[PDB]
């Protein structure tokens, strides 16, 4: 199963790095849009993608020959075989703290951006826990 | 943990089981039988010349001077070894001639092409079936099915042999798990497997009762004709024209060409939909070479032959027909089988308590009568991975070639072989 | 001339950025949008200074 | 682990600037296939696509959609490198069959054109046995006379001929063991006797990079399976003590067998098993060992016994000795040696002797007078002239690609070279240019390897002379201008 190993390959974290101040220069490029809220929707863009990237697409876009393992696990759970710590996982975990932690300090502390910006790293926070593998909430996206 | 020293005790202290148990049964399938020269009507088998009975050959496209002059030009063309895959510079233009012609033949869109007669089922149903699914299968399907049904880990349901009450009953049940579930139920794919022409016990599946069953419990149909490809049906396109079933209702057909087109390798025809997937995700296919091009021109010359001439299926339905009706009244044997079925069985009526001592009258009789110059065959099976294990059985085979005359002296030597053996 | 070295720098941006196996017009879907984002940058990065 | 004569291999890492720009390939391929998702699903362009029959719209759709993604988007775009159908024996020069597309690979429509001439770096025909002509076809063609083509029963009832006692012998006195036996297909070889040898409560240590048919077989048995580094005898060693000291998983009990699973060369990373170091493994821990030499029986060793003669080892250490005649001998067929009680219990108990047809006539004569040829039974020095070749074809072709600067993988001495290419796109390039500038050669993605590392395989061959191998090693060296391929920061 390849797409378990994809993110240990050579290069993946980097170009998550630079993907990620890409899509933070590209919402500066805008005119009108000013800093606080440019950094806000950086951190909220990069955590829905990573929701949706990571929690919500489940399967493989390649057809596997174990004859479907992972039909009904996401991506996290599908990552290193369901190994619950490793180099890659703890990397993905850590990197929105950091992030967060950044666009709280160039919006200089308000509360509006705080609000959003909390629930935003504790929408992608929860999910990483090891105790929350392999349970969906209220039975949504099970099947 | 352990200490280091008591991990060197325990590796040196491992002694493993041999690679093979020894096989001290005297057992029968180690004598194989020693065949002179080709394996046809009137060939020669152990030093001793007999009647042929026992190869499935039953148009006798083995030996038809057309088919080997054509494979014998494709030779002289393009050589013995195809060198690669199917997907590598390993097709050639003979693979897709008989790829059309066998998708004319059964008047269907497309067909797929497999270099071994286990592979192609084997290897076409676990392309379709992922875990979680439901397979509904006979009880009797050959061994080419359960291995194929082994490799897809889903969920298989045996059902009593041609008892569609029965299957009706397991789906019903299965309906039930499904109202219990309904989440679950729109992902769970259903599948049935039968089999055209049985060979464990030469009898046949009743098609219509199939079709009202699928669309009525929305499951789909997959069929395997290895007996009945060439056989049955006035134009021999299978059991789906015997009994005037459209093609469209069924979903796969699966047949090799060994038996009837006396050529090696196998073959899958359906609606493009389904077939399209095997060329990426069929493992015999993708990850083993092509068929030589020989064998492949041996393939269409004998669909040629077939297409010309559809006299040959009534006369092997009429020889069919005689021999079993000749067969009929032995002492200590049963028939089984139906008329219209080329290869059929004799059982014992009477068993003693073994299996191994049945294995060793069964083989006294066929060898008191090759001895009188008919070449019969028993049966051979795997008794530790069967699923279902068939009783011991002499296997008869009938063949166009074989005149009436030889029909009749095969079906006394047999009687009175039996009765002197039994007795 | 100069028409040679910029035909073979183009044919190099489409290798790299997977622009060869798409079709025409989703080459010209993604060039727009890329044009337009490297327009609005350097208006909004000039205007300051 | 003594290791008579150097043993040199190579396996260049990525450089960075290239792995961010395949990623970067990826996902842009990756959105547009969801784009074009998105518009076919709302109808806005018909789908190309077969569809379900009417009356079978209710059933649960047979196909996961999100599955085929993959093949939808990434595989169509380029198909029109794979599947190309020849018309000609696949010697040094085939002829093909040409081809065109008006709706973007989809459909294809067969010209009139022949393409004739095209240099063939892609069928395998590692000696040369791949031809039309000679005393090879002649014995076939009698033997097609005399038995007809095919044979209709299984080997234990009455499919079992003369020709094939003739060919299990010869093949016994080949390898040097003491018995053998053949099969219909080398896939059907493997995932038809692995089952038979381990059952439930054994242990399978098996390759990273095993061929697909090692995998199924080891999958049908109900044996254990673990997949140690490719080619990492630490890892190996690991893996047994691991093995022998703790025990069955759930319930702490000694296995009973533990088998290892290796091959002789593997395809597609060129590089040939560490074979003294696990034989010394095996002898210290007590395993079984499963040596497939698929790639490697014709071609390597002075003699071409094998890779058990390119190590000078001895035959009888191996358990069992796979093989196929497909890669070298010029015809399809499998085998399998080792010692006599281990092929009588082969005959008794495997499925493929009891439920599969025989293996037909002429292609066992083919399979005799090639060996034949090779043993140097024939009366001519044809089957040293051969080896000879290959080795020295071998020899120059790695040298020249290594000095012009690409990167190369696998040993020094293997015949199949991969070249990397590292770019999805370049794929499809890679493949057009190529058979534009009148050379054929092969390209692999995902279904044979990892993301980063996508293929092209060249398999030389004792047919290639040395003015085929100058032309096309010009053509390769300015298609990598034209491309810009040379990634090696070493020697270029
Ligand atoms: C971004 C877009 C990417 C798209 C790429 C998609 C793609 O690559 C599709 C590929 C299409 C066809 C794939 C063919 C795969 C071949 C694998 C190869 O290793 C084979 O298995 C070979 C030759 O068949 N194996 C021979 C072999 C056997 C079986 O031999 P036979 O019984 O004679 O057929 C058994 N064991 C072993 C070890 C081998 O090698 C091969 O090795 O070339």
């Amino acid at each position: 199963n390849p797409n378990t190993r994809v993110m240990n390959s050579r290069g993946i974290w980097l170009s998550y790095v630079l993907a990620i101040g890409l899509l933070h220069i590209v919402l500066l490029s805008i005119p009108f849009v000013s800093v606080p809220v440019v950094w806000t929707l950086t951190n909220l863009i990069h955590n829905m993608g990573m929701y949706i990237f990571l929690h919500t697409v489940k399967g493989t876009p390649f057809e596997t020959p174990d004859q479907g393992k992972a039909r009904l696990l996401t991506h996290w759970e599908q990552m290193d075989y369901g190994v619950q710590f490793t180099a890659s996982r703890k990397f993905l975990t850590i990197t929105p703290i950091v992030l967060y932690f950044l666009t709280s300090f160039y919006t200089k502390y308000d509360q509006i951006h705080f609000v959003l910006n909390t629930v935003s790293l504790m929408s992608v926070l929860i999910p990483k826990l090891p105790q929350l593998h392999g349970v969906r909430i209220f039975g949504i996206n099970k099947y | 943990d352990l200490t280091v020293k008591e991990k060197e005790e325990l590796i040196e202290e491992w002694q493993p089981e041999p690679l093979v148990p020894p096989v001290p049964k005297d057992h029968p399938a180690l004598n194989y039988n020693i065949v002179s020269g080709p394996p046809s009507h009137k060939t020669v088998v152990n030093g001793k010349e007999c009647i042929n009975f026992a190869s499935f050959n039953f148009l006798g496209l083995l030996d038809n001077p057309r088919v080997k002059a054509a494979a014998l030009a494709s030779l002289k063309k393009y050589g013995v070894g195809t060198c690669g895959p199917r997907g590598f510079y390993g097709t050639f233009d003979v693979h897709l001639d008989l790829e059309d012609r066998l998708a004319k033949f059964m008047k269907t869109e497309e067909a797929i092409i497999y270099s071994y007669g286990f592979a192609t089922i084997a290897s076409a149903i676990p392309a379709y079936s992922k875990r979680g699914d439901i397979v509904f299968v006979d009880r009797a399907a050959c061994f080419a099915i359960q291995k194929g049904l082994q490799a897809s880990r889903s969920d298989i349901k045996l059902f009593k042999h041609n008892d569609m009450a029965d299957l009706e009953r397991l789906l019903k049940e299965q309906e039930i798990e499904d109202q219990k579930n309904p989440r679950k139920a729109r992902v769970t794919r259903r599948f049935i497997v039968v089999e055209g022409l049985y060979m464990n016990t030469g009898t046949i599946c009743p098609l219509p009762e199939l079709v009202k069953l699928k669309y009525k419990y929305k499951a789909r149909i997959f069929l395997e004709e290895s007996l009945s490809f060439g056989v049955l049906g006035e134009h021999g396109r299978g059991v789906t024209e015997h009994y005037g079933i459209n093609i469209d209702d069924i979903d796969l057909i699966s047949a090799n060409m060994e038996n009837a087109l006396a050529s090696i390798g196998g073959f899958c025809c359906g609606r493009s939909f389904v077939i399209d997937h095997q060329r990426l995700s069929g493992q015999g296919y993708c990850f083993s070479a092509s068929l030589p091009p020989l064998l492949a021109a041996a393939a269409i010359e004998a669909l040629n032959i077939m297409e010309e001439n559809p006299g040959i299926f009534a006369v092997l339905k009429e020889k069919c027909g005689q021999i079993h009706k000749a067969l009929q009244g032995i002492s200590g044997l049963k028939v089984v089988g139906e008329s219209l079925s080329p290869a059929f069985h004799l059982q014992l009526e009477e068993s003693t308590g073994s299996r191994e001592q049945d294995v060793r009258l069964l083989q006294e009789i066929v060898d008191q009568c090759m001895n009188r110059s008919i070449a019969l065959t028993q049966a051979r099976y795997l008794e530790k991975e069967e699923k279902c294990l068939p009783p011991p059985s002499i296997r008869v085979v009938v063949t166009v070639e074989q005149t009436e005359e030889e029909l009749e002296r095969a079906a006394s030597t047999i009687k009175e072989v039996a009765q002197a053996v039994l007795l | 001339r100069a028409w040679k070295q910029m035909s073979w720098f183009y044919y190099q941006y489409l290798l790299v950025t997977a622009l060869y196996m798409l079709e025409p017009w989703e080459r010209t879907v993604f060039n727009s949008m890329l044009v337009s984002i490297v327009g609005m940058a350097l208006y909004t990065g000039y205007v300051f200074m | 682990g003594l290791y008579k004569r150097p043993f040199n291999e190579a396996f260049e890492e990525t450089p960075m600037l290239v792995a961010v720009l395949t990623y970067v390939g990826y996902g842009v391929l990756t959105l547009f296939g969801y784009l074009r998702d998105f518009l076919r699903y709302w109808r806005i362009e018909k789908c190309h696509h077969a569809t379900e029959r009417e009356e079978q719209k209710d059933f649960v759709s047979l196909y996961q959609d999100f599955e085929n993604f993959y093949t939808r988007n990434l595989y169509m775009r380029i198909r029109d490198n794979w599947n190309r159908p020849i018309c000609s024996v696949p010697g040094a020069r085939v002829d093909i069959m040409e081809r065109q597309s008006h709706d973007y690979n989809w459909s294809f429509k067969y010209t009139g054109n022949i393409i004739k001439g095209v240099i063939n770096m892609g069928s395998y025909n590692y000696l040369g046995f791949a031809r039309n002509t000679g005393s090879c076809q002649e014995a076939a063609a009698k033997v097609l006379e005399e038995y007809g083509a095919g044979v209709c029963s299984t080997r234990q009832e009455i499919g079992n001929l003369d020709k094939h006692e003739e060919l299990e012998e010869l093949v016994a006195r080949f390898l040097g063991v003491e018995a053998a036996m053949a099969y219909g297909m080398g896939f059907a070889t493997n995932s038809m006797n692995i089952p038979a040898l381990v059952g439930k409560g054994c242990l399978i240590l098996s390759d990273e990079l095993n061929h697909a048919s090692l995998v199924l077989g080891a999958r049908l048995s109900g044996a254990t399976i673990r997949i140690f580094k490719h080619n990492n005898m630490q890892s190996l060693e690991k893996l047994l003590k691991d093995a022998i000291v703790y025990g069955q998983p759930r319930t702490r009990r000694p296995w009973k067998k533990i088998l290892i699973l290796v091959e002789g060369i593997y395809s597609m990373e060129g590089s040939i098993v560490r074979l003294p170091e696990v034989i010394a493994l095996k002898k210290k821990y007590k395993a079984y060992l499963y040596l497939d030499e698929a790639h490697s029986i014709g071609a390597l060793g002075p003699t071409g016994r094998g890779v058990v003669e390119y190590f000078g080892l001895d035959p009888e250490d191996v358990d069992v000795m796979m093989g196929t005649f497909t890669k070298s001998f010029g015809a399809s067929g499998g085998y399998i040696g080792g010692k006599k009680e281990l092929i009588d219990y082969l005959r008794t108990h495997s499925h493929s002797a009891v439920y599969a047809t025989s293996l037909s006539p002429p292609v066992v004569e083919q399979i005799i007078t090639s060996m034949k040829c090779i043993m140097g039974q024939d009366g001519t020095s044809l089957g040293k002239e051969c080896v000879q070749q290959l080795a020295e074809n071998t020899r120059y072709f790695r040298r020249r690609l290594k000095e012009m600067g690409f990167i190369i993988y696998g040993n020094e001495d293997s015949p199949v070279v991969p070249l990397m290419l590292y770019m999805p796109a370049k794929i499809g390039a890679f493949g057009r240019e190529m058979l534009k500038r009148n050379i054929g050669v092969v390209v692999v993605g995902f279904p044979a390897t990892p993301i980063i590392e996508s293929r092209a395989r060249f398999c030389l061959s004792a047919a290639h002379t040395k003015e085929i191998l100058d032309t096309a090693l010009k053509e390769i060296d300015e298609v990598g201008d034209l491309l810009q391929l040379k990634y090696s920061r070493h020697r270029l």
